[PDB]
């Protein structure tokens, strides 16, 4: 069970770590998180009390070293650092649980929630599409637009999801227009599955990774790119029966977490209707089509 | 964006465009079978493809065979216009290419930007305007063509044809869409009104008689009471 040390909390602020949040006070004596699971990737996530704009995060992992937190009064706002000095950090980190100025983790021995989010997701997966090579962590806020968005404007702060556009000679083969356009298998099974991802676990890694992009930071280019994914599964007629039914559980547990109340920014009406009702899928996610006519009718 | 009212002189500028209209791309007969169940005998269908300043015409006549062993024709018809028309720029010079395409129906947007992508510099556009090429096969040379075509055949014509050198493309466009609309309207009132006057014939290379401008403007005169008249009685007012 590792630990993710705060050096102080200057500023007001609500804290998110994974699908839980803690709001913090100016000053309030509060040195960080404890008891986190080792074994999957984290992402511990800021709004300011005094700006509710500019939600910001890391994903990291603490397998890959030892990382704390400590606002910069000049950048204003909180950094993850690592701390190269594995002595002075465990010195740090006893110093703090001794003193009980930690909250801890508060995973349900039940509740696999977060590793359903997370069960594809790869620290080296997330650092490609996040390019700070210096860093082994993660930064990702509300406004980073995406290597897709930016064709449609500084390349360093980009996230560099898969472009995937059905309208594009990628998608599309020569003399196939009709079937391709019409049956996406093609592009999903060779292009993307077999060319780019390589293997379906690649593929839902991102697909996972953008989806709590967009539900943690309102990351709109996260969302797209999240339908997209959704959609080119959806939109195809051959598909691994091993992915269909993942993608059900995937999509079940995505569901089943995004707050009652950002359904309406968070959940294309369009996609999801295609996807349930009239796409070649339409009768394969019985668990994700049970949840969201369940929750969220109005939609459908 | 969409051509509309607003900016439809933009028809007649020195931009190469095209008006692509696929309604009589997949044309049936309903009948009856001895069972007394229903089928459709597809007929012979063509793709209206026109350039509005030119008054040129590529007529890609659709055979029957087309749809031999095909499902959902009605899908199909919209992807193989898309396939003819994409075949059509790519056989022509570059610099006859059209900068823009526009649809006279949404349904074709898709297939035909699917089939373009080719050419990401044209430009395909719906219309809110509700033009009549629907009656192209009211023109007798043109449904003549379409029905003893035993094979596909592309036939070049020119709508206008000997107009331009008397009125602009703008009057000539206007004088086609109120012809083509008179015969969606009311084909028989329509084709009495061409033909009543037999001294005035339709030469050899040609779609329309040979009125004078005078006639044209009686001729046109007589189109625009047969539209209002029809609309009446259609609408009780």
């Amino acid at each position: 069970m590792n630990t993710v040390p705060f050096t102080s909390a200057p500023i007001e602020v609500t804290i998110g770590i994974d699908q839980y949040s803690f709001n913090v006070k100016e000053n309030q004596p509060f040195h960080g998180i404890k008891d986190i699971p080792i074994g999957h990737v984290h992402v511990i996530h800021f709004q300011h009390a005094d700006n509710s704009s500019m939600r910001y995060g890391y994903w990291f992992d603490c397998r890959m070293g030892n990382f704390y937190i400590q606002y910069d009064p000049k950048d204003g706002l909180y950094k993850m650092m690592e701390e190269r000095d594995g002595a002075k950090f465990e010195n740090i980190v006893h110093n703090f649980k001794e003193r009980q100025m930690m909250v801890s983790y508060p995973k349900i021995d039940e509740d696999d929630t977060w590793y359903n989010l997370t069960e594809f997701v790869q620290m080296d997966k997330i650092r490609k599409i996040v390019r700070k090579d210096e860093n082994q962590f993660s930064y990702v806020d509300s406004s980073m637009t995406t290597v897709q968005e930016n064709e449609l404007s500084d390349p360093a702060h980009s996230l560099n999801y898969t472009v995937i556009n059905f309208k594009s000679r990628e998608a599309i083969r020569p003399g196939h227009e009709m079937e391709d356009f019409l049956d996406k298998s093609y592009y999903l099974n060779t292009v993307m599955l077999q060319g780019i991802f390589k293997n379906s676990s690649n593929y839902f890694g991102e697909l996972q990774f953008a989806f709590l992009n967009a539900m943690f930071f309102g990351n709109y280019g996260s969302s797209l790119q999240w339908h997209a994914m959704i959609e080119l599964i959806c939109s195809s007629a051959t598909v691994p029966k091993h992915m269909l039914d993942k993608l059900d559980e995937i999509l079940y547990y995505q569901i089943k977490t995004l707050p009652e109340q950002y359904s309406d920014i968070l959940l294309n009406e369009r996609v999801w209707n295609i996807c349930l009702y009239s796409s070649f899928q339409k009768n394969s996610l019985h668990n994700t089509e049970k949840i969201m006519e369940n929750k969220y009718p109005e939609l459908l | 964006g969409a051509m509309n009212s607003s900016n439809y002189a933009e028809l007649f500028n020195n931009d190469i465009k095209l008006f692509v209209d696929d309604t009589n791309v997949y044309r049936v007969t309903v009948h009856k079978t001895f069972e007394g169940n229903v089928a459709t005998k597809a007929i012979n269908g063509c793709i209206f493809t026109l350039n509005p300043k030119t008054g040129h015409l590529f007529l890609k006549i659709i055979h029957t065979s087309v749809w031999a062993g095909q499902k959902r024709l009605s899908q199909l018809a919209k992807w193989k216009t898309a396939e003819e028309v994409s075949a059509l720029v790519r056989s022509l010079p570059k610099e006859e290419q059209p900068k823009q395409i526009i649809v006279t129906r949404k349904a074709m947007l898709d297939p035909l930007e699917v089939h373009m992508l080719d050419f990401p510099n044209i430009a395909i556009r719906p219309t809110e305007l509700r033009l009549p090429f629907s009656a192209a096969m009211s023109i007798d040379k043109l449904s003549d063509v379409v029905m003893k075509a035993t094979e596909p055949q592309m036939v070049l014509f020119n709508i206008y044809d000997d107009w331009l050198d008397r009125i602009s493309s703008y009057t000539a466009f206007s004088r086609l869409t109120l012809l083509l609309r008179a015969l969606k309207t009311n084909e028989e009132s329509a084709k009495m009104i061409l033909l009543s006057d037999p001294t005035i014939t339709i030469k050899s290379y040609h779609l329309w008689p040979s009125f004078t401008d005078e006639q044209w403007i009686t001729i046109e005169s007589q189109m625009r009471d047969l539209i209002l008249t029809e609309y009446g009685r259609k609408y009780n007012v």
